[PDB]
RNA sequence: UCGCCCGGUGCCGUAGGGAAGCCGUUAAGCCCGCCGCCUGGGGAGUACGGCCGCAAGGCUGAAACUUAAAGGAAUUGGCG
RNA sequence: GCCGUGCCUCUGGCACGGCUUUUCCGGAGUGUAAAAAGCUCCGGGAAUAAGGGCUGGGCAAGGCCGGUGGCAGCCGCCGCGGUAAUACCGGCGGCCCGAGUGGUGGCCACUAUUAUUGGGCCUAAAGCGGCCGUAGCCGGGCCCGUAAGUCCCUGGCGAAA
């Protein structure tokens, strides 16, 4: 997904390994709901 | 020039000196400055230099280049200090610097200007530009560079009558030590300005490590320490 | 692998004569190296020098004097004319007349004091000083 | 492209607030009573050029810098800045106070022709001096050498008159 | 200021390379002879590099 | 990493297409040589413009401050854009009113933005009914047209 | 069991380099080569387009706008 | 505007005496295709002629007085204001340039923040997860030729501004 190591480092924010797989549920609903 | 010869005569007599060299300078055994340096003796009291070189507190001799107050942390306050940074030098060929700390601007200074008396250098002076070739002791005779901390410094003959073009401080050491014309290049950061001066101090001592023929010595001016006061 | 034998000897003379050694073995000897030791030497920097043949392409033996600030090689090799040497002496070297140039000239190797008093150019390979 | 535009003759200050700079600018102009700044920094520039051209002749060789080296030597010493025995590098120790001692105002002040520094300049502005039988009202003018000892009052003014009583008060300083 | 080599630098015995002011080294008289002064700088100090009297031939530290 | 790349002889071509490949990736380049500021502007290149005001109204300032910084809304002519312009002065929204024009410059910020605690505003106000605001804040002159 | 030469694998360490932590012939030293990548923090590894995969997914990859700091190596304390 | 002598806060302001006429008003020549400007001469008169921005640090200049009270307002950046403001608004002092002096937009230097001269990639932005190889760039020692690159001398050219 090409990621940088600077977001792994957790000071002011929430965990990458978690925002990753909710970046992922958006990019699944443009492609059902009528991403053609 | 005597208004600093009666001084020289004043100190001399209520001295009483506690390492060899305040001994020999007493005896009259060494009675000049050019001959306490490349011996590798040791310089602990500030009276060798009010006797050899007495100009050097003559308050347009010295300098104070900067002046900040420092802290630390603890369960009843802030604990504060200075740090002063001065140089002194006759404008001939002799130049040092130093810092010092205390409590109190007036202590720090104090030290400030002792300690630079103890951390002196002597110089090499002369003419290496392209454009001006006279041989006359008003420059660097080549190019040489020294660094500190961060700092990189370097610099570069110039022709006779254009300025001391370099910082904001490296103005006062490079005049004191009586050079009168110059070029530069820096990198790193220049607003730290103990390391900004510590790489001038070490380029002007660098002068002195580079290897050169006796012939050289006619083609660019090369004088050492004082050039016919 | 290895694609200059004159750099190799150039970087080796400064780094020994910093620490202070007497004697250095420059191996691939060419006579382009060769060429080169004889201006470094009749200027005053090196000592005196020697071919010693070992069956594959001979060794160099050099005493040093502790003599030299620094020696390198240049290396792209630019061409000059005759008339545009302080443009590059004003690069390399610390004052006006501080060390020597060396010229690969169309005459054999040269410094570019004794160039510019015939007035030809060529190559800069190397400088000392 | 574009075509030729009329530039300045001078140049001003990198930073217009340095201390030990307007301090060392606030003396040479009540000494010599200049009427702003940018008729000091002319001189200024009058005097850089020549310092900048000095130093191109002096590493350069050839034919014809040969020519413009001696050219350089011939007019600074018709203008009265050097002297007849000078040599090439004397243009390097050349100073500003050099420069301002060669003005018009300078110089029939320097002559007893005024009483004071503020007095020559409405002489000169006014018509009555005059230079080689002409009268010239510009103070900045430089003066050459051939012709700074025929310098005089003009034929047609109450100057020219040992009974004014306005020189009457002149020749009253000298003594 | 009255220049009749008013003073020389010293060089070390060595390898002959003038002494900066300020740096660690040290001369003395020569051992087993007593006729020469021996220089030594800091360099060739710290790696012992071997040195030899110019009169006699007595080498080394 | 190893000297420098292309630092042969007849490696000019090799040179030249990577020093051109990576001053792409600055700012102030590919923004000069795209052209995009314009496309995005509503004043379109130019150092003033003039408007007709909609309404007036007052910005919040930012955290560590306190206290109300007046303003109005402008209606462009050129384009007919919407902009939000700051009235600078003591007491100069009293000059304002709605129906008049007005003539806009930009108010001298970092990068060309904003400035100060005024964070989202970009545009000042300098002349009222071709009468100057300096003037009418200080006295010195009178209002025209009411 | 001891000594030596060549090649691998560890530690303490001169000169030197570095902002320091520390590297130091198994370099982060001084040189000669070639290729890949970097250009304040966010927006964003996102939107739009293309090529691969049975799908999950991989690879390529901007701008409107917004902000004055975000980052690093070490000090004195306060605290668990 | 200048000069002289006195008084005072002394860099400048005043009171007395004198002088000049660049500029200003009248007038005669010269000038111009005709005019006008300009230039040489007469007669009056110190008479007709100083603004703009700054005043906490960067950055030259005040610890002086009256207003306003986290409200009005200032602020390129850092930062001022809560009833005791050298930072806002007025008075009076002072500083920088001066027939100019400030505001908004664009390019260059600042910037070694585009790096051939001349930057980075362990921990700060950044070494492809690893390896094989086509084009291209870089390539060991000596001997004999050639003269394309390269260097020196010389004819014809690269308009004027
Ligand atoms: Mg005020
Ligand atoms: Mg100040
Ligand atoms: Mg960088
Ligand atoms: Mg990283
Ligand atoms: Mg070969
Ligand atoms: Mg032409
Ligand atoms: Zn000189
Ligand atoms: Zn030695
Ligand atoms: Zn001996």
């Amino acid at each position: 997904m090409k990621r940088r190591p600077r977001k792994w480092k957790k000071k002011g924010r929430m965990r990458w390994k978690w925002i990753k797989k909710r970046i992922r549920r958006l990019k699944r609903q443009r492609k059902k709901e009528r991403g053609l | 020039s005597q208004e600093w010869k009666e001084y020289a005569k004043r100190v001399l007599d209520e001295w009483q000196p506690k390492t060899k060299l305040g001994m020999l300078v007493k005896e009259g055994q060494i009675t000049d400055i050019h001959e306490i340096f490349r011996k590798g003796y040791q310089i602990k009291e500030p009276e060798i230099i009010d006797v050899l070189l007495p100009e050097v507190n003559a308050r347009e001799n010295q300098e104070i280049l900067d002046i900040a107050l420092t802290v630390r942390m603890t369960d009843s306050g802030r604990r504060v200090r200075f740090r002063v940074l001065a140089a002194v030098g006759n404008r001939d060929g002799y130049v040092g610097l130093g810092i010092g700390h205390g409590r109190e601007v007036g202590i720090a200074i104090r030290k400030a200007i002792n300690y630079a008396k103890l951390n002196i250098i002597e110089i090499k002076r002369g003419c290496g530009s392209w454009e001006c070739r006279c041989r006359r002791p008003h420059s660097v005779p080549f190019t040489v560079e020294g660094k500190e901390g961060s700092v990189r410094v370097k610099l570069i003959p110039g022709p006779r009558g254009l300025g001391l073009v370099i910082g904001d401080v490296g103005k006062k050491i490079l005049r004191l030590a009586g050079i009168q014309d110059v070029w530069s290049q820096t990198l790193g950061e220049t607003r730290t300005t103990v390391n900004f001066a510590k790489a001038v101090f070490n380029a002007l001592y660098n002068t002195n490590k580079v290897v050169v023929t006796p012939e050289m010595i006619e083609r660019y001016g090369i004088v050492v320490g004082r050039a016919m006061p | 692998t290895l694609l200059d034998p004159l750099a190799n000897a150039l970087s080796h003379i400064t780094n020994s004569e910093r620490v202070g050694k007497r004697e250095v073995y420059i191996k691939p000897a060419s006579k382009l190296i060769g060429e080169v030791l004889r201006v470094m030497q009749k200027y005053g920097y090196i000592g005196e020098f020697e071919f010693i043949d070992d069956g594959r392409a001979g060794v160099y033996r050099v005493q040093l004097l502790g003599k030299i600030n620094k020696a390198g090689a240049i290396k792209p090799r630019f061409p000059v004319k005759a008339r545009d040497y302080e443009r590059w002496e004003k690069r390399f070297l610390p004052a006006f007349e501080f060390g020597i140039l060396i010229v690969s000239t169309s005459q054999g190797v040269m410094s570019h004091k004794e160039a510019r008093e015939k007035g030809i150019g060529g190559r800069l390979i190397a400088y000392v000083y | 492209g574009d075509p030729k535009r009329q530039r300045k003759k001078y140049e001003t200050p990198p930073h217009p607030w340095i201390k030990e700079r307007l301090d060392r600018e606030r003396v040479l102009m009540d000494k010599y009573e200049l009427k702003n700044k940018k008729e000091l920094w002319k001189h200024e520039t009058q005097l850089k050029n020549f310092r900048r051209r000095a130093r191109r002749l002096l590493a350069a060789r050839g034919k014809q810098a040969e020519i413009e080296r001696e050219q350089l030597l011939a007019r600074l010493k018709r203008l009265g800045l050097l002297p007849e025995d000078a040599v090439l590098d004397d243009v390097l120790s050349l100073t500003i106070e050099d420069i301002l001692e060669r003005r018009l105002q300078t110089i029939v002040y320097k002559k007893g022709l005024a009483r004071t520094m503020r007095q020559a300049r409405q002489l000169i502005v006014h018509g009555h001096i005059e230079v080689n039988g002409q009268i010239i009202r510009s103070p900045s003018y430089l003066v050459l050498k051939e012709e700074e000892d025929t310098i005089t009052y003009a034929r047609t003014s109450p100057f020219a008159n040992p009974q004014h009583p306005e020189r009457m008060m002149i020749e009253k300083a000298k003594q | 200021e009255n220049v009749e080599l008013k003073f020389e630098i010293p060089v070390c015995t060595s390898c002959g390379r003038e002494i900066t002011p300020r740096e660690h080294a040290t001369h003395f008289v020569c051992p087993n002879c007593g006729e020469a002064i021996i220089w030594r700088c800091e360099t060739c100090r710290l790696l012992a590099k071997p040195y030899k009297c110019p009169k006699c031939g007595w080498e080394g530290p | 990493p190893g000297k420098k790349a292309p630092n042969g002889e007849f490696a000019g071509r090799k040179l030249k297409l990577k020093r051109k490949k990576f001053r792409w990736s600055d700012i102030r380049y590919k923004r000069r040589v795209l052209r995009l500021k314009e496309k995005s502007d509503p004043l379109e290149g130019a150092p003033q413009a003039r408007g007709i005001v909609l309404e007036k109204i007052a910005v919040e300032a930012k955290q560590p401050n306190s206290g109300m910084r007046k303003a109005v809304r402008v209606q462009l002519i050129k384009n007919g854009k919407v902009v939000t312009a700051f009235c600078p002065g003591d007491g100069a929204i009293k000059f304002i009113d709605e129906h008049d024009e007005v003539i806009i410059e930009g108010i001298g910020g970092p990068k060309g933005g904003s400035m100060g605690d005024i964070p989202g505003i970009r545009y000042k106000v300098v002349k009222v009914n071709r009468v100057s605001l300096k003037e009418l804040v200080k006295g010195r002159k009178e209002k025209p047209r009411r």
